[PDB]
């Protein structure tokens, strides 16, 4: 509460901790005054009829304005419902902490001083962008990643968690992670993941969100997107599908493509310009990173670069395990028959996989799903591949 | 130009440009009003707008030629103390394909490289710096050609 | 517990959570409960309760903002427009001198007689005004290695001329008043942006080119023009358009109209830039990556008369940016800094930056407080080497 | 629907205030509830994609054109709640009448309707039925060929 | 679990209870090896607890039964040093520290800092715990923090070094390794932690710091060391063993800078020029350069402070009628100050007969005295002006003239003793107001100089019949100037004495305040050396016996930061006067460390929330000597508050609080602020008078001057200026009847914290050398890994810089090297020899 | 009057020299949900949708 900062050497050491006894001697005296005194005498008569003087200088019908610009002198224009504005004198008993261009100031009715301000609606886009805790699940439901997850809790986790390690050597933390790999591999499992176990406000953000319809309301997604992540605390922005606003660039484009790149220049500027990002980490998603831009994707933009493989053979067990978890199961199940084939298989597959089983298991009605009914659900999920046989094989 | 295109905002300007051009000519002639109008393109203005009752004078401006830019060059070192040595005519065949502000650019690029110099006058050598300067031209790492 | 951060730390930690609960008792005992009326602290209620805002309801009476359109004859006689209330022919206060008012300012004026009683400053808007750097970067030159010839053209564009006006007076110089920055990414452009912005004496307005693409038509002009209008208000001000090729985009006008808003923003950026009227003492910046992009009117010399190129360091401007990175930092004594410039191939800043914090990285996942060599060489092999590819 | 930052209002606007609504009590309410669900589209593409999120409405049923039995049926089901006569066919109805949808179907219905209000009787006759065809197709089929020749 | 292959080559140990007891010798060496190595080998996770080590957590009873009484040759060795890295994570007794003095001997390094940290804590407990009987015990304990100490320093931890060192108080030993590179770090860490530490060690840490300074050859450090320990032998040795003239003239600066002079001998080469460095006679051509180069040299009258034709002239015409007399004394105070150290003045100089008799009775008194503070420091000029006024119709013309030769000589040192020479006749006048007026002058122009021919010419005035009670105090308080820091015997019996010749009636007088102010004076900084003055005054009547005992209790402690003294205060304040002495103790003691300091504001906060009026009366003076010349917005706020208050003494108190929080920073805010209060006290006047002196101080000097006791980092103090500040606020504490009465020259007190703001950078040969320099907030750079910045929010300008409160400087360019470190004031730069 | 009844979105009376909430006026809740129940459907079933 206003507290002294201490900036001692901020790592725990002798220093700190006579500096911090000090502030604890001196804020043990002032809870023995106070106490001592409120005992002499209660002063709740003296505390309140200030409040009654208050309510006297601003009158009952206060009205709601709209606070436009502050002289810096305890002064102010305001501009009242229908649209006038008036030159009026900033009163002593309001916070003006609370100032700022387009708050709703309380006005005097006569006189029209500020007297108050209001609390604002906490949607600018925060309830549609903020995740919450993640439906999906906990780090548990993620198998055979692992060092992904090493990284990316390097990345976004550790410094929440323990900054001291990073105040120690001088570095700051990784700016930003992009994860990038093939279709159905894991990465937006691991945001959602890392959104449900952080404890700063996560905002998820899909790439086709930002291609607007109105010109220049895609810059102005992004800035408003980055405006509201400083305003709370701190913040992982994790911008999902990104190959759809950032590209390589060729000038040599027409149509939506400029506004595309106007959204991506915003982007870059956001992520590392003339301002400092305050504390607020950014993680991308790309099935195709070899299409993104240079600038986009360069070191002090996107620092750490995380590949997802397809499952090999181990990992393809776990998800299988993960994903029947909640399913009766017949005795009689040869997961290991599923997985052996080398069929690049991806954990959506796998998903997949299990949610028909157990649809067709439900539709011929059993009780448990059947060895034979696993098989024949995964010849018609791999049933989806096309292409042409001989063509490039 | 005025295209049938369903594109909106473009009509607004359109809309502007119509109220221009019976200002310039229509009901009510003006006979106490001048305009002069400056284009860089000209391949793009409406035929309307063109026309000869509102825009009757259409002066081209051409790149400098050789004498043309040796006047410039003069005229922006009228206040410069520059040597008697300048050979304002080498300058300006040296400095094809340049305009009167390029011109300029390389007048005050030679001030400031005597100035880097610590120099009181300009000097020819000063002056064909500037124009490398202005010219802007990069090199490929390696000068094969004979 | 945990494996043991330090001797003091539990003695740390007792003394914050006392310090807690004693803040939180003081608390309790004062009471400053929150207000939803927005009221300050009882301690704040300062003069409020009475004594200056009783002293200021009395003498101080309400002012309406109004603009004078029109000053007739000499005689004091002003036009003025009350937003949204009325229009009024009226006159000055005691207090106010002539030569104060001027046509098209903002003019508090009293609800009974509608007379003038204090200018008011101009209304900006709001997107305009938040370009203005307010608080300065903490970088300086000695922060970019690697470019000392850029350096030196770009303060003589944006610095020396402010600093040192009477050297080209003397001589008779008008120094360029614009400058382009280009170069591959990484490269130290911005760097060198915050850099002026922290030396500069002047206003620095920093304008990203995106802000100036707006919805409706005629919107990024009106910025500009205000944005514009703004500097000339002060005596020198520095205007640095970051990504300039976002509106900067050559004319391409045919057929179908294509980026016309966003060429017409281009032009009044030119027009302002160099047009009939004298600009200002505004000096200009722009960095971007696509140089050619730009329209030859926006090139032309009189609206970016130097054009800075940037490009990936030598191996002396390598081991000066693996050494300014690596200042604060906890590393031995002995790094050859020079064996790590060598070792990276042609790189960037940024990636030199990378090294370093990866470097850090390696030392502080190894459970050490000091980052080696074999640290440094092992974010080396990570950064330049793994990600070759980006 | 369609999307939740569309025109660029940040979800502000009241269409996606509602879906917005909409989308917290469907996530609100339990599967095991006995409460379901059913939204018809015939833009299937122009749909919001948060409502076919896994956790909401998922499973999609498509309807292909009706067929002839399909026809009769609708036809039957739209004409149950009017005075028809002995001996009306309307399966003789849906044969005169090939290639209709739910609309044509609808609208026969009424203009039969409106045909026998004319004759000034309380019943629908199989002539009726027969002229409305008549010209509910025709004119549909005028429509279609309009929009043929708005598109040469 | 699914690694747990590490699970199962660990039991192939742990099963194997006795491995190395099995008669084999393939399972001695290679075994405990094996498992040394997996121990010690590290993890890609800073989680917690590496995986060999949690693995082997439960096998301790086993591991303990290996080691037991087997071989000693290697395989008790190795058995105890794994015992003893174990031993972390039970974190029972110190069997860490017990196996490591019986185990392997090897080097820490291969076992970590995680490891070193807990072995070092283990050290400091049983050092500690451990009785000096045992000596021969504490040798291994000596040889392992030995060990310890340069593996800290070498691996970044000079901290944790200093702070194992202090806890076994074994501090001397780091002079002997601290190596040339982390001698900054250490040094800045003890001086440090000086503050925060009681008495008993705070000399020592000074003492090693200045050990380790002079060993690496930073003598201005050295000697800044010595300046604080306040150790005078030290500090002529320090500068006389200096044999760089250039680095002697540094030191002399800083020597005259903080008032103390030493007495050269002859032979010393540059004597005459180091010893007019100390005695600051070049100061005002070095002030005036300063002026002429920032373009202040105009003077300005105090309209041009009040600008009255800003404020709305509602009543132009038949206004409040104030006092003209009191307004025009207002006016003298706020030419003085605004016109301070300049020289010039557009309204003394021009005709200044006509503006002295403008005043009444005292008034011209302070007029005249205006005129010296106009012309300080420039002694050489300073008679020639005065002597017109020296002789005079009015004794109060002549006591002001007296009262300005003190003041302009204040603060420098001739080898013509102006002030003596002319103050020493009058001190025994009959006229107790030419006697105020020579007391006063002598006491300025040599306060903090221990004179003992001034001494003795002064005490005999306290004693003398025909002295009034002011004069008496006024007498008591020059003693005091002229022997702070001194423990004067004289000076001491003398105020005893006179204290207690007076009667309980006599001692009801407020002008009697001054005498204990004296004795506080006197004996300023030495706490727990006032025992024998509590004592020797514990025979006085009761109310005045409680005034002097705290107030020189508050003023002995001084700049301190004693928490128990400031509770004591505290449980005064929750009766009679000495409370608001009380309150402004708190400040005098807390004036030191910011922690402190805001502490403090919060605490008084709460005493104006809850108070008597008295003690309100005493908060604002309070604020305003814990925050001098640092305007910060909260505390302008919380005066700004109490000037609009129904306490008419708290609101004169809160105004003139207001102006020295201000004072010498031309803050825009704060003169907007005082030009609002002239117009709420428009028809009031002593708030009004009140309001001038807080302009006119805001306004001192033109931002070229400065009332902070501090200087040099904000690490030392200045006795003088203490002396000064509490000279006007204990003055003040009754403000109705010496303020706003017959005697307000006391507030030519300042005069004494008077100082520049200036950062003027010489060559060399002492000449003006422009040299361009980053000026911004400082930055507290302590335990910081690197060399991160030490300013923020900074700007260039050239080197005649006005340096406010906080605000560091750094040179640009390495083109020059400074003699000393701290940047402020006067500095000798050099060139630097490997510039390019 | 109480605030408990001074609820969300209720239409209320001011005074007139004040403004004084003085009275609860009668609000509308326009209920446009209870019409459009159709039971348990009768007559429709999958024999008659027949296709
Ligand atoms: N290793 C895995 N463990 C568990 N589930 C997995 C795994 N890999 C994929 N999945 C499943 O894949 C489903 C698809 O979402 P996922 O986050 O995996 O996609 P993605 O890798 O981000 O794909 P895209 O690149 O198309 O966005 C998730 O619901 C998750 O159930
Ligand atoms: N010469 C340099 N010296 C030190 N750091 C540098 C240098 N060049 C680049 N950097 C580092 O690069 C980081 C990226 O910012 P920089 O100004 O280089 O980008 P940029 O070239 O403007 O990029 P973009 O092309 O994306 O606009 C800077 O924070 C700085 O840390
Ligand atoms: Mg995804
Ligand atoms: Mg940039």
């Amino acid at each position: 509460a206003s507290k002294l900062p201490l900036v001692t050497p901020h790592t725990q050491c002798r220093l700190k901790l006579l500096k911090l006894e000090r502030i604890k001697d001196y804020l043990l005296m002032e809870e023995e005054f106070i106490r001592n005194q409120e005992q002499m005498k209660p002063l709740e008569e003296k505390q309140e009829e200030e409040r009654s003087k208050v309510d006297d200088l601003r009158g009952t019908p206060m009205s709601v304005g709209t606070l436009e610009e502050i002289i810096d002198d305890n002064h102010a224009i305001v501009s009242t419902s229908v649209g006038s504005e008036h030159y009026v004198s900033i009163l002593s008993f309001v916070d003006k902490d609370l100032l700022e261009p387009g708050c709703s100031v309380l006005l005097n009715h006569k006189v029209h001083a500020v007297i108050g301000v209001l609390m604002d609606d906490t949607d600018p886009l925060v309830t549609v962008m903020k995740v919450e805790k993640a439906p999906q699940e906990t780090y548990a439901d993620i198998g055979g990643l692992d060092n992904q997850i090493q990284e990316i809790k390097e990345s976004v986790e550790l410094p929440l968690t323990h900054p001291e390690y990073y105040e120690e050597m001088g570095i700051k933390p990784p700016k930003g992670v992009i994860l990038y790999g093939p279709p159905g591999t894991g990465k937006t499992l691991l945001a959602k993941a890392v959104a449900n176990q952080t404890s700063a406000t996560f905002l998820r953000v899909v790439g086709s969100e930002l291609i607007q319809k109105y010109l220049g309301d895609g810059p102005k997604l992004v800035r408003e997107l980055f405006r509201v992540a400083e305003e709370h605390a701190p913040s992982i922005v994790f911008i999902d599908e990104i190959d759809a606003i950032g590209t390589k660039r060729y000038d040599s484009n027409s149509g939506g493509e400029r506004e595309i790149q106007r959204t991506m220049l915003e982007l870059l500027n956001q992520l590392d310009g003339f301002d400092s990002r305050g504390d607020v980490k950014v993680i991308m998603a790309t099935n195709r990173i070899e299409t993104l831009d240079p600038a986009l994707i360069r070191p002090g933009r996107i620092d750490r670069k995380i590949e997802f493989p397809l499952p090999d053979e181990k990992t393809k067990k776990r998800i299988f395990q993960i994903h029947t978890s909640r399913m009766t199961l017949a005795d009689d199940v040869t997961l290991d028959d599923l997985i052996m084939a080398k069929d690049d298989l991806s954990g959506a597959d796998i998903k997949a996989i299990c949610t028909e089983a157990g649809l067709m298991a439900l539709r011929e009605r059993r009780m448990k799903v059947t060895n034979e009914d696993f098989k024949k659900s995964k010849e018609n999920v791999l049933y989806k591949k096309q292409e042409g046989t001989p063509e490039g094989l | 130009k005025r295209f049938d295109s369903e594109k909106a905002g473009d009509r607004e300007v359109q809309r502007t440009m119509l109220e221009l051009l019976n200002q310039l000519d229509g009901f009510q002639p003006n006979t106490q009003v001048k305009v002069i109008a400056a284009t860089n393109r000209v391949d793009i203005l409406d035929p309307a707008l063109l026309r000869s009752g509102r825009l009757d004078r259409k002066i081209e401006f051409p790149m400098p030629n050789e004498e043309a830019r040796a006047r410039i060059m003069q005229i922006h070192s009228r206040k410069m103390n520059v040597s008697p040595d300048v050979n304002y005519e080498e300058l300006a065949r040296c400095t094809d394909d340049f305009n009167g502000a390029q011109c300029k650019a390389v007048c005050v690029e030679a001030g400031m490289i005597a100035l880097r110099r610590g120099a009181t006058e300009l000097t020819h050598e000063d002056y064909m710096e500037g124009i490398l300067e202005v010219q802007a031209k990069k090199k490929a790492n390696l000068q094969y050609y004979a | 517990k945990t494996y043991g951060q330090s001797t003091y730390s539990r003695q740390i930690k007792q003394v914050e959570d006392d310090i807690q609960q004693l803040l939180k008792k003081i608390n309790e005992l004062t009471g400053i409960k929150e207000s939803d009326t927005g009221l300050a602290p009882p301690a704040l209620w300062d003069l409020a309760a009475d004594k200056q805002t009783l002293q200021s309801e009395q003498p101080l009476q309400v002012a309406r903002c109004t603009k004078i359109i029109n000053a007739d004859s000499e005689d004091p006689k002003y036009i003025i427009n009350v937003k949204q209330f009325a229009k009024f022919v009226v006159d000055l206060s005691d207090q106010v001198a002539p030569t104060d008012i001027e046509e098209g300012m903002r003019v508090g004026v009293d609800r009974n007689k509608y007379q003038i009683h204090i200018p008011l400053p101009p209304k900006i808007d709001p997107t305009v005004t938040m370009m203005q750097v307010e608080e300065k970067p903490d970088v300086t030159y000695s922060d970019v290695g690697g470019c000392k010839e850029q350096i030196e053209k770009l303060r003589e564009v944006v610095e020396t001329p402010l600093l040192h006006p009477e050297r080209f007076v003397n001589l008779g110089i008008e120094p360029p008043k614009g400058v382009l920055l280009f170069g591959p990414p990484g490269t130290g452009k911005t760097l060198c942006a915050r850099a002026v912005a922290n030396r500069t004496d002047a206003c620095f307005i920093r304008v990203i080119g995106s802000e100036l693409v707006q919805k409706y038509v005629g919107e990024g002009a009106r910025m500009v023009r205000e944005l514009f209008e703004m500097a000339r208000t002060k005596k020198a001000c520095l205007i640095f358009f970051d990504e300039i090729d976002a509106i900067g985009g050559a004319r391409f006008d045919d057929g179908a109209g294509g980026d016309n808003e966003v060429q017409r923003t281009m032009l009044e950026l030119i027009n302002q830039l160099d047009g009939f009227d004298p600009r200002g003492n505004i000096k200009v910046l722009m960095a971007t990556n696509r140089p050619d992009t730009l329209d030859p009117a926006l090139m032309r010399p009189g609206r970016l008369d130097r054009k800075i190129e940037f490009s990936l360091p030598d191996l002396e401007g390598r081991t000066h940016i693996f050494k300014i990175h690596a200042r604060s930092m906890s590393v031995e004594r002995d790094i050859r800094f020079e064996l790590l410039a060598r070792l990276c191939p042609n790189s960037t800043g940024a990636e030199i930056r990378s090294v370093c914090t990866e470097a850090g990285m390696f030392a502080i996942r190894a459970r050490r407080k000091i980052a080696t060599e074999k640290d440094f060489l092992e974010a080396v092999n990570k950064v330049i080497k793994s990600y070759a590819k980006f | 629907g369609s999307s939740r930052l569309e025109g660029g209002s940040g979800g502000d606007s009241e269409v996606q205030r509602t879906m917005l609504e909409l989308l917290n009590q469907l996530d609100g309410f339990e599967a095991t509830k006995n409460i379901k669900v059913i939204m018809a589209t015939n833009r299937i593409d122009i749909l919001d994609s948060a409502l076919l999120r896994p956790g909401r409405i998922d499973r999609k049923i498509e309807f292909p054109p009706p067929n002839e039995e399909a026809r009769l049926d609708i036809l039957k089901i739209h004409s149950r709640k009017m005075n028809l006569t002995r001996g009306i066919n309307l399966r003789k109805i849906a044969e005169l009448m090939p290639g209709a949808s739910g609309a044509e179907v609808k609208g026969v219905c009424t203009e039969a309707g409106m045909y026998a209000l004319r004759e000034r009787r309380v019943h629908v006759t199989q002539e009726d039925f027969e002229m409305a065809v008549a010209k509910v197709m025709q004119k549909d089929s005028e429509k279609n060929m309009s929009i043929k020749k708005l598109w040469k | 679990e699914l690694s747990e292959e590490d699970k199962q080559l660990q039991d192939e140990l742990e099963m194997l209870v006795e491995r190395l007891g099995e008669k084999d010798t393939s399972l001695y060496r290679p075994a405990l090896e094996e498992l040394r190595r997996q121990i010690r080998s590290s993890t890609t996770s800073m989680t917690s607890v590496p995986k060999p080590l949690k693995f082997l957590r439960p096998h301790y009873g086993k591991l303990k039964e290996i080691y037991e009484n087997m071989a000693p040759g290697e395989n008790k060795r190795f058995a105890a040093d794994i015992i003893s890295v174990l031993a972390m994570t039970m974190s029972g007794e110190r069997e860490c520290l017990k196996y490591r003095l019986v185990g392997s001997q090897e080097e820490l390094a291969s076992w970590g800092h995680e490891y070193v940290r807990h072995l070092a804590g283990e050290v400091a407990k049983e050092w500690q715990e451990l009785d000096d009987a045992e000596k021969v015990q504490r040798e291994p304990l000596l040889t392992l923090v030995k060990e310890i100490v340069p593996y800290n320093m070498a691996h970044n931890a000079e901290h944790e070094a200093c702070d194992l060192l202090m806890e076994i108080e074994q501090v001397d030993m780091l002079e002997k390794d601290i190596d040339e590179n982390a001698y900054a770090k250490v040094c800045l860490y003890l001086t440090s932690c000086v503050n925060y530490v009681p008495e008993p060690e705070n000399s020592a840490l000074l003492r090693c710091a200045l050990g380790v300074f002079r060993k690496f050859s930073r003598f201005p450090e050295a000697l800044r060391l010595a300046l604080m320990l306040n150790d005078m032998e030290l500090v002529e040795d320090i500068f006389t063993s200096c044999k760089d003239v250039v680095v002697q003239k540094q030191m002399a600066f800083m020597l005259g800078r903080h008032g103390v002079f030493l007495e050269l001998s002859e032979d010393v080469e540059e004597y005459e020029d180091l010893t007019e460095i100390m005695s600051n006679v070049q100061l005002n051509s070095n002030f005036l350069a300063l002026a002429r180069e920032l373009d202040i040299m105009e003077p300005k009258v105090p309209d041009d402070i009040y600008k009255t034709h800003l404020e709305n002239n509602r009543f132009g015409g038949s206004g409040s009628q104030v006092d003209s007399a009191r307004m025009n004394l207002a006016s003298s105070f706020v030419n003085g100050f605004v016109n301070a150290a300049f020289g010039q003045d557009k309204l003394l100089t021009d005709d200044g007969n006509k503006w002295l008799y403008k005043n009444k009775d005292h008034g011209m008194l302070s007029a005249a005295a205006s005129l010296g503070m106009i012309l300080l420091w420039d002694v050489d000029g300073g008679l020639t002006q005065i002597d017109k006024y020296l002789y005079s119709s009015e004794d109060y013309i002549k006591s002001g003239a007296l009262l300005a030769c003190g003041i302009v000589n204040s603060g420098v040192r001739n080898e013509c003793d102006p002030a003596l020479a002319l103050l020493s006749d009058y001190v025994l006048h009959n006229s107790n107001t030419m006697r105020l007026g020579s007391i006063f002058g002598l006491g300025l122009a040599y306060a903090g100089s221990n004179r003992e021919d001034v001494l003795t010419l002064l005490l005999p005035v306290m004693g003398d019949s025909k002295s009034s009670m002011e004069v008496a105090g006024v007498t008591a308080l020059a003693c005091g100037m002229i022997a702070v820091g001194s423990c004067n015997g004289d000076v001491t019996s003398t105020i005893l004495q006179t204290i207690m010749e007076k009667s309980e009636t006599e001692l009801k007088d407020t002008y009697a305040r001054w005498l204990p102010l004296g004795l506080g004076l006197n004996h300023l900084g030495k706490g727990e050396a006032i025992e024998a003055i509590l004592a020797a005054l514990e025979v006085v009547s009761e109310p005045f016996r409680s005034f002097a005992n705290t107030l020189v209790d508050v003023c002995a402690y001084a700049g301190s930061g004693n928490v128990l003294k400031v509770q004591q205060l505290l449980h005064i304040c929750s009766m009679g006067a000495h409370q608001g002495v009380a309150v402004l103790g708190i400040a005098l003691i807390a004036m030191g460390e910011e922690i402190g300091a805001e502490m403090a504001l919060r605490t008084f906060g709460h005493l104006l929330r809850y108070g008597e009026p008295t003690l309100r009366r005493a908060v604002p003076l309070a604020l305003a000597l814990i925050s001098v010349s640092n305007p910060r917005l909260n505390i302008l706020d919380t005066l700004s508050k109490f000037s609009h208050d129904a306490d008419p003494e708290v609101s004169y108190n809160s105004i003139f609080a207001m102006g020295m929080v201000g004072s010498g920073t031309n803050n825009a805010r704060l003169a907007a602020m005082l030009r609002q209060l002239a117009q709420y006290h428009a028809k009031d006047p002593n708030n009004l008078f009140m309001v001038r002196l807080a302009q006119g101080l805001t306004h001192l000097g033109k931002g070229t001057l400065t009332l902070c006791p501090y200087h040099s980092d904000r690490q030392l103090m200045s006795q003088v200026a203490v002396a000064g500040l509490l000279t006007v606020l204990v003055s003040f504490l009754d403000v109705r009847n010496i303020i706003l009465g017959k005697s307000h020259y006391v507030l030519y007190g300042l005069v004494a914290a008077m100082q520049p703001r200036m950062l003027v950078t010489f060559d060399e040969e002492l000449r003006p050398l422009p040299v361009s320099v980053r000026v911004g907030q400082a930055v507290d750079v302590v335990g910081q890994a690197g060399k991160p910045k030490t300013i923020t929010g900074f700007q260039t300008h050239t080197t005649p810089v006005l340096l406010a409160h906080g605000e560091r400087a750094e040179l640009a360019t390495e083109e020059f090297l400074p003699v000393t470190p701290i940047l402020e004031g006067f500095v000798i730069l050099r060139k630097n020899p490997n510039y390019d | 009057i109480d605030i408990n009844d001074v609820t969300p979105n209720c239409r209320v009376a001011l005074r007139n020299d004040s403004y004084t909430l003085h009275k609860i006026l009668p609000n509308k809740v326009d209920p446009l949900v209870s019409l459009m129940m159709v039971e348990k459907v009768p007559d429709s079933t999958y024999e008659m949708i027949g296709g």
